[PDB]
RNA sequence: AGACAACCUGGCGAACUGAAACAUCUUAGUAGCCAGAGGAAAAGAAAGCAAAAGCGAUUCCCGUAGUAGCGGCGAGCGAA
RNA sequence: AUCCCGUGUGAAUCAGCAAGGACCACCUUGCAAGGCUAAAUACUCCUGGGUGACCGAUAGCGAAGUAGUACCGUGAGGGA
RNA sequence: AGUGCCGGAAGGUCAAGGAAGUUGGUGACCUGAUGACAGGGGAGCCGGCGACCGAAGCCCCGGUGAACGGCGGCCGUACGGUCCUAAGGUAGCGAAAUUCCUUGUCGGGUAAGUUCCGACCCGCACGAAAGGCGUAACGAUCUGGGCACUGUC
RNA sequence: UACUGUUCCCUGGGAUUGGCUUUGGGCUUUUCCUGCGCAGCUUAGGUGGAAGGCGAAGAAGGCCCCCUUCCGGGGGGGCCCGAGCCAUCAGUGAGAUACCACUCUGGAAGAGCUAGAAUUCUAACCUUGUGUCAGGACCUACGGGCCAAGGGACAUUCUCAGGUAGACAGUUUCUAUGGGGCGUAGGCCUCCCAAAAGGUAACGGAGGCGUGCAAAGGUUUCCUCGGGCCGGACGGAGAUUGGCCCUCGAGUGCAAAGGCAGAAGGGAGCUUGACUGCAAGACCCACCCGUCGAGCAGGGACGAAAGUCGGCCUUAGUGAU
């Protein structure tokens, strides 16, 4: 509990469902130091369901 | 879980406390089985 | 009433072994003991199968098939 | 799931009850908590009839001779 | 102190079992846009999650050693300093059926005694009911010395 | 004081398994009070139907006692009295329990709802009798019937649950090894041994790893370190500042080897390619595994552009099913 892998979801493709081509939140799991960068990460990255290049919000 | 026993006791003798020689009041089966129905002081509905 | 080779019904019920050790598991409801009865015994006349198509009490052989499965998903076990 | 059981609870009655591999709905199937019942099936201490690319006295049953004898063992038992 | 045993408030921890409530399934019945299913969803019937109550035990508190057990270092001049520990061995005995170093050293016994007897204490690693230390008697007991006796030599 | 269980025993829920009685538990409705940081006539919690209730459905003030009491002053039984009292108004973050709608705090009477009790009772249940009762005859012989005596819904017994004895059971308790044991080691990375391809053993010689970094990444631009000599306040062998001289002996997060010059080393700007979909082709090998990857597709980063970016200068930072 010092340097930890963490759950970068998307703010683009927040959780939707219906209409065959289903939305399905993208995700990226990757590491930050908990002590160094205490505020949560907020990187921009590609999301293959958005087809764009969204902001990948941190959570838990 | 537990269950209370409720029986349908008609009387015959006067009974020291609760009786009439004709009550329809209800009690546990321990009264009928051990005390009364041996002595012949009551009956079941 | 007791006796009676095996077969059979019911009661109790192992371990070695296999898993390259071992406890789940396997050996197995087998061996053993106990009780019972016949020429066979047990089963058996649907509170059953099956799928929108139908079958009509049991029991035994071929088959489905080593398939569906179950399994420290291991050894193995294995239907209808 | 289905089937059976110790403990405790504890229904309903075909406007019903149970099953269709949790479970609910709709269909379909059946009628549990009383009984009886031949056959095809299993086996050989055994009888009769047949057969053998079975044995031929160190074989074939342990046992071709008055063999479970002689003999051993307290005894179960072993055994020519 | 530790363990064992015995006894003891309140507090914590605490099963089965109930239990107020939450949340899901199914569904009469209303509803929703182009895509072929989707929102709800009363009653009933199913399943989960559980605020609270819930003993002994255990932690916790006291007592107990003819209960299991245990009975110290370091440094200076009988005497003190200092550390650790629940506490640091009292009486007695001590080179022993305990003693490694070891045939310890001293005395007795013998011409000469790694065995024997008495004393010392540097008790590697005795010790008070796994008793301590003594003790007349008794021993096909162990272990030393003498007399008598002899082919043991 | 090995793992897993089994038993003995203890403890609770349930069955056996009944009855009244009082005392102070929790929860549900009726109704009633209560609830003083500071404004201060206000022992007022939040909010609200919105301006007459109420009074002669026998009133203001008061007599004495009762309920509450953070002792500020509420609330109220009966009645001498005799039919008034009063809502906005001024103080407040709020308005007056004048009527009344809905509820938090904390409490007083009744009703329900169960549960926790202690005692006793007795009729279940347990136990006693040189107490009595007899077939053709005995029971001061086991037992049986009958009165009885003592316990008493506990105890015993069944089931479920939690504890608790190597008392009892099934097992387990590694390999290497210059015989075993005692020690030491067991996976991965670097160097040597290793004999100039690779490979290569020994309980041969040397060290490291079980990470770190949101920037120490990506890209765009800029910079050249280290050690000496000489001069210069405190300042010295050494801090800062200038010049000179070899120049890569520095540094490169972390062991070593191989690398790295206007750099892979040091600084700045902007960012997230530490990205999805892949992949011709090779290396490495018993298998399992590992490694490099031109290029294409999308959507971005940075730059004027050409281009560079799918983590780190490279080799350790890791486990199959």
């Amino acid at each position: 509990d010092v340097r930890v892998k963490v759950i970068l979801e998307c703010t683009g493709c927040v959780r939707k469902s219906v209409n065959k081509g289903s939305r399905g939140v993208s995700r990226y799991i990757t590491q930050k130091n908990r002590h160094n960068t205490p505020s949560r990460l907020e990187l921009r990255k590609f999301c293959p369901y958005c087809y764009k290049h969204t902001i990948h919000g941190e959570i838990k | 879980k537990k269950v209370k026993k409720i029986r349908k006791i008609i009387l015959k003798e006067d009974i020291p406390d609760l009786g009439k020689k004709g009550q329809l009041l209800d009690v546990r089966a321990g009264f009928l089985r051990n005390f009364l129905l041996p002595l012949g002081k009551a009956e079941v509905v």
